[PDB]
């Protein structure tokens, strides 16, 4: 099965076409896009405060060597 | 968080609010206590001259009032 | 003199930083220092080799519309003229014909660049 | 030395015209036109004309900028040369400095010169006049009538610019 | 005492575009879901002094190539020019009152075209000369549209005096009857300050650093305090044509810290701007403004022209 | 008293350069992918005044993030050399380090200290950017200890 | 029916000269139907830039003031209820 990414015919009903010239004049969807990056500054950031935090890590982890004893 | 922004926008803001306090103080002191006389026309050039005359004192600021009328 | 002393005072306090950045600083110059920069490979012609223009076109434009607003920035002063008709008449004839040189040169394809 | 204001920026004006007019590379010859455009716009606002000096300038630097973009694209060589590095131009260059050096001198030291015909020295602000009061600038008065006394001028002016962007479309289309 | 009242405008300006940087640097963070400097200094109070002395006491080169006395000048005019826009500002007081401000604004932004011109070209390297020209595109692009944005604005106001705007917005802000202008002249004012989506002389993805490339140490921070300097300086612009503060003669401070408050948020927009779009190809610049904002802002000044003439709303000369 | 002047220039001017470290935009191979990784949110490198600059003459680091080739030997001195000064490399990972994977490769360069002198090395293949941030830690507690006035003033 | 088929086109494919020649045209036409055109006229000459030099008085001006709050000469009632 495939499906199409970017095959659509928009409509020319005078409402669509006011609705698209709205948004070519008044740019709706740049204003969109800052609504974005303005819902991220109110979020938390990832940032962890290395070295008094560390990421995590699992027993597998693959570092220095060392030699062992009985 | 997003409110650890605000101490570098406070500093900011203090900075650039220091300009405006500055002229309008600076302002009132050099002009005794009033504001600067604007002169954007030679009419309004003309009578700030006559002031220098009238003051007595060469400063265009230093107003005369019916005192000085016999 | 306030105009004048203001001037100088901005173009000094530039200057005295660019005293120190030179003065103050260790340096140590070399020649491959001081070559040119070009992502690490050395450049390969002069950089004073002809640089085509693809908007020459617009360019020239540019100059030509860049004195209509000399011709325009008075109307807030003519706005205050008695005979407002006359006045309002060559305002809108001139904007006019600005209108009608850009969209003569965008009709004939002066806006765009050549390829 | 105040009341010399005009004279010296017109001296710097001269400097600025023999920087172009020994013609280096164009790009130094436009920032001579830039200077002389700068202090132009200085003497022609001390006569009480801001708004022509103001425009004069604004006008010839976005002239120059063009010129600069023409210059790197159709006027440039790999050894672009500044006022030292051409024998020409510099005799050219020299040789407006020291015409311009001895009128200067000499009108500054009779108060008076003769450079083919007879210069005044006094000072520039001898010839001003001495009673304005009026609540308006004249000059704006004189520039905004391009409006209402200046119909004709209006549309020779605005039909030229009209031509003028049909005649660069047809030079251009080779 | 006039003296005085310089420093106390060009430190200001020179300590406020320092910590605007550390503003940036957080606000982009935080809109990055993370946090910016908060390691120097107290939340990172203390970077831009680490940054200022860092470059100061660096080592500046001269590049073998360059054009010695050009390449010294320029960056000696980006923030020579810089600092100059600001004295016919009314905060609410200007500190040179001019009766054309409005145009000595303009022609000084012209100016200050050429330290990118010169410092580009003087450089003699081709990153830098395609940076200049960019450059040049850049001002075809927005000058003139710019010109004639203020002109319709100014046919409300009566005059090219910054401070009558003041006057001219004391019932209400500008941006009400002229928003269609607003939009143009903020877009307009990124593309004069070089600011992304427009940030095309510098491009650093495409031309490394573009006009500045050779610069390094102090000459470098000199185009860096030019830059940022000119954004809060044209945010402050737009807050007087659009966003009018009342003026109290008496209270004059209230003026200024409604105003401050206006101009910071503008240039917040700035950087917030930065963070959510992609940028412009500079011929796509050049085609927004000649075939979108001209033939709008024609339209607009003819209205603006007719509009007061026919509303019998004329604004004073005076 | 001259020394101790001195000594609180040496701690103004080394906590200043520290505390502003601008590395070159410049990655090699797969530990830059790490190095972008000490970029994102989680490490973000900008919150300790690390910030990527392109410019060779706008940066005072180069972190050698990869295998360094013979046919792009030349081009890294290049760019090292056109850093001002002072100017430190950190070396990233094992190819950068000595060779790593690829020691016996003809076409490598069995470590970029053959080319250019090294500050610290960052042991990994590739590290982690954890490992990277403290090589750069690591960097700055290097430049904390430099005396450069106090050698100069007992010149 | 063609006035709406080729409006509707230019909406969809250029709204922004759609809306350019749209304001340039209300610019050109309101002003001669707007009754309050005629007051920009007014008000402009009642502005006094110039100083209103006086008559010599020569015995048969009836229409000119001799005092300037006379009942005779231009006023601006009209100016304050505007
Ligand atoms: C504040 C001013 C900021 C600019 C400071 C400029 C001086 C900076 C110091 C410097 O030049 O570096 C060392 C530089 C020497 O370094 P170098 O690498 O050994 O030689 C450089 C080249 O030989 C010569 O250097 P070049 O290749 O750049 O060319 C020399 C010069 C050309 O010089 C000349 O040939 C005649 C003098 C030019 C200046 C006169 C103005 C030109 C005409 C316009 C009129 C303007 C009037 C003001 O080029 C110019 O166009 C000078 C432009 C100055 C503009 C001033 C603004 C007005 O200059 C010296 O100190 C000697
Ligand atoms: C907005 C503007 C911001 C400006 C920020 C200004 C920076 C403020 C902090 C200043 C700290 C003090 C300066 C130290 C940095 C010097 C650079 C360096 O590391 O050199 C190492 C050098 C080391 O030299 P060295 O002798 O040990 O070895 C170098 C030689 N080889 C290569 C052979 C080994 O130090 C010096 O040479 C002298 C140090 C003197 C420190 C005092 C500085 C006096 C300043 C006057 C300088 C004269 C020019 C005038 C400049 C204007 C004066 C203000
Ligand atoms: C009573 C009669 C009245 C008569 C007068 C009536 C006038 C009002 C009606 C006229 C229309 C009003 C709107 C005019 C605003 C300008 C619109 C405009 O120019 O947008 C078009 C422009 C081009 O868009 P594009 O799709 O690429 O191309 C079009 C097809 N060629 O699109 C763009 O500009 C894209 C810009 C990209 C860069 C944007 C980056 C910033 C975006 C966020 C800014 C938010 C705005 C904030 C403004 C603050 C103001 C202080
Ligand atoms: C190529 C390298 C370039 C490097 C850049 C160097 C710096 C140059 C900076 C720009 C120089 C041009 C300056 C032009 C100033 C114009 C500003 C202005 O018009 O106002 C200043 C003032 C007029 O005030 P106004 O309100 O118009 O009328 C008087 C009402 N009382 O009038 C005054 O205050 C008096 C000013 C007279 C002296 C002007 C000298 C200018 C000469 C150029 C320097
Ligand atoms: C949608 C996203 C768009 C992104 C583009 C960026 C747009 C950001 C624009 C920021 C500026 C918005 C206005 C900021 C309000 C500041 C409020 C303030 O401090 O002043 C109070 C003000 C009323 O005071 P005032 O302005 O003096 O009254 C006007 C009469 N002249 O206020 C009255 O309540
Ligand atoms: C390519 C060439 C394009 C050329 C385009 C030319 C367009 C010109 C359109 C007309 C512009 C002026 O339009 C005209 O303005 C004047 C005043 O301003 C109006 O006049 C009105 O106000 C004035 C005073 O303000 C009164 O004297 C007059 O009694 C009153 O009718 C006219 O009613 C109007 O018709
Ligand atoms: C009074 C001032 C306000 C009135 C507007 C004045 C400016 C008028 C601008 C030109 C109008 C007609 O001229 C112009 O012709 C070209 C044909 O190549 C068209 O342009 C065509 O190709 C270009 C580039 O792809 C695009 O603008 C568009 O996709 C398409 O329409 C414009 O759509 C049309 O606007
Ligand atoms: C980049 C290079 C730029 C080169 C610029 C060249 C500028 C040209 C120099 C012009 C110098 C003008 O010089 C000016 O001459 C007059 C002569 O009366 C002097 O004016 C003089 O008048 C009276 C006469 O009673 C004296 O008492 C007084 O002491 C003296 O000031 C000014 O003090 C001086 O400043
Ligand atoms: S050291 Fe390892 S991870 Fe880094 S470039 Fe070499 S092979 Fe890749």
């Amino acid at each position: 099965t495939y499906k199409y990414v970017n095959l659509r015919e928009p409509s020319m009903d005078m409402k669509s076409v006011t609705d698209r010239a709205a948004q070519t004049l008044l740019w709706t969807e740049l204003i969109r896009g800052l609504g974005m990056t303005l819902s991220y500054l109110f979020r938390e950031p990832a940032t962890i405060n290395y070295p008094f935090e560390k990421g995590p890590l699992s027993p597998r982890f693959r570092g220095e060597h060392a030699l062992r004893r009985y | 968080m997003w409110f650890e922004v605000l101490p570098g926008i406070a500093v900011m803001g203090v900075c650039l609010f220091i300009p405006g306090m500055a002229t309008a103080r600076i302002h009132r002191f050099s002009n005794g206590g009033k504001e600067k006389r604007v002169a954007h026309y030679p009419y309004q050039w003309y009578l700030m001259e006559r002031d220098r005359r009238v003051s007595g004192v060469n400063r265009s600021y230093v107003s005369k009032g019916l005192e000085n009328i016999d | 003199m306030n105009l004048m002393l203001a001037l100088l005072t901005n173009f000094t306090l530039a200057t005295l930083l660019v005293i120190i950045a030179f003065w103050l600083p260790q340096l140590n110059v070399y020649s491959e220092k001081t070559s040119p920069y070009e992502c690490g490979f050395d450049p390969m012609g002069s950089a004073r080799l002809p640089f085509s223009m693809k908007f020459f076109l617009v360019a020239i434009t540019f100059l030509l519309f860049d004195l209509e607003i000399a011709l325009l920035l008075p109307l807030p002063w003519a706005s205050q003229t008695a005979n407002l008709n006359t006045m309002l008449t060559m305002a809108l004839f001139l904007i006019i014909l600005l209108a009608v040189s850009l969209a003569y040169e965008w009709t004939q394809k002066g806006l765009e660049w050549t390829e | 030395m105040m009341l010399y204001i005009v004279f010296i920026l017109s001296v710097i004006f001269v400097m600025g015209f023999v920087g172009f007019s020994s013609k280096p590379s164009p790009i130094y010859g436009g920032l001579g036109l830039i200077v002389s455009g700068g202090v132009g716009c200085g003497i022609v606002l001390n006569f009480g004309g801001s708004f022509l000096g103001l425009m004069v300038f604004l006008i010839y630097l976005g002239g120059m900028m063009v010129v600069f973009g023409y210059t790197t694209a159709m006027a440039t060589e790999q050894y672009p040369e500044i006022w030292l590095s051409n024998k020409a131009v510099l005799g050219a260059f020299v040789t407006g400095l020291l015409m311009e050096f001895f009128m200067v001198y000499y009108v500054l030291k009779d108060k008076e010169v003769e450079v083919v015909f007879e210069f005044n020295g006094l000072g520039d602000w001898v010839i001003y006049d001495t009673g304005d009061s009026g609540f308006f600038s004249e000059e704006a008065m004189g520039i905004a009538a391009l409006y209402s006394y200046g119909t004709w001028l209006v549309i020779v002016t605005g039909w030229s610019l009209l031509i003028g962007v049909v005649v660069i479309m047809e030079i251009t289309r080779g | 005492m006039f003296m005085i009242n310089i420093l106390m405008l060009i430190i200001p300006i020179l300590l406020a575009v320092a910590f605007l940087t550390l503003v940036e640097r957080k606000v982009l963070g935080y809109m990055q879901l993370r946090k910016g400097p908060n390691v120097v200094g107290p939340y990172g109070l203390l970077q831009p002094i680490a940054d200022a002395i860092k470059l100061f006491i660096k080592e500046p080169l001269r590049p073998a190539t360059s054009s010695a006395s050009m390449f010294i000048l320029a960056p000696i005019m980006a923030l020579g020019l810089a600092l100059t826009m600001w004295i016919p500002l009314p905060m609410p007081y200007p500190l040179i009152n001019m009766n054309l401000g409005v145009l000595f604004m303009l022609a000084m932004s012209s100016l200050a075209v050429y330290s990118i011109l010169w410092s580009g070209w003087a450089s003699n390297s081709k990153y830098a000369l395609i940076g200049a020209l960019r450059a040049v595109a850049q001002t075809i692009s927005y000058e003139v549209t710019l010109a004639i944005i203020l002109l319709s604005v100014l046919l409300m106001s009566g005059s090219f005096t910054l401070s009558t705007l003041i006057t001219t917005q004391e019932q209400m802000w500008l941006i009400l009857p002229a928003w269609p202008l607003a939009m143009m002249w903020f877009i307009s004012t990124l593309a004069e300050t070089n600011r992304a989506p427009f940030d095309l002389t510098e491009g650093e993805s495409e031309l490394v650093s573009g006009f500045n490339v050779e610069y390094a140490a102090g000459p470098f921070a000199l185009f860096f305090m030019a830059e940022y300097a000119n954004i809060i300086m044209m945010n402050i612009f737009t807050a007087i044509l659009f966003l009018g503060t009342s003026h109290n003669p008496h209270m004059p401070e209230l003026y200024t810290i409604n105003f401050t408050i206006k101009s910071l948020l503008l240039t917040m927009s700035f950087l917030w701007i930065r963070a959510s779009y992609p940028r412009f190809r500079y011929d796509q610049l050049m085609h927004l403004l000649w075939k979108n904002f001209l033939p709008l802002t024609l339209a607009l000044c003819m209205w603006h022209v007719s509009l007061p003439i026919l509303t019998s709303g004329i604004p004073p000369q005076t | 008293r001259g020394e101790y002047v001195v000594a609180k220039l040496d701690d103004l001017i080394n906590w200043a350069r520290r505390s502003s470290l601008w590395p070159m935009t410049f990655g090699l191979a797969c530990c830059a992918v790490e190095m972008m990784h000490m970029a994102a949110p989680r490490y973000d490198m900008d919150r300790f005044g690390v910030v990527f600059r392109a410019s060779p003459r706008q940066s005072d680091v180069m972190i050698v993030a990869g295998t360094l080739t013979n046919k792009m030997a030349p081009a890294l001195r290049k760019v090292y050399d056109q850093m001002p000064e002072p100017r430190y490399v950190v070396s990233m990972g094992s190819c950068a380090n000595g060779g790593g994977y690829y020691h016996y490769s003809y076409s490598v360069v069995r470590g970029c200290d053959r080319i250019v002198p090294v500050d610290i090395y960052v042991p990994g293949c590739p590290p982690t950017a954890e490992a990277l941030l403290y090589g750069i830690l690591q960097l700055q507690k290097k430049i904390k200890r430099e005396k450069r006035l106090r050698i100069w003033y007992r010149r | 029916e063609r006035v709406a088929a080729f409006l509707k086109n230019v909406w969809a494919k250029e709204p922004v000269l759609v809306a350019s020649f749209a304001i340039a045209g209300l610019a050109v036409i309101l002003p001669t139907l707007s009754p309050y055109t005629k007051y920009s006229l007014m008000i402009n000459r009642a502005t006094p830039y110039n100083y209103p030099v006086p008559l010599r008085d020569d015995g048969n001006m009836p229409d000119v003031p001799s005092h300037p709050q006379d009942p005779q000469g231009p006023s601006l009632e009209w100016l304050k209820r505007l």
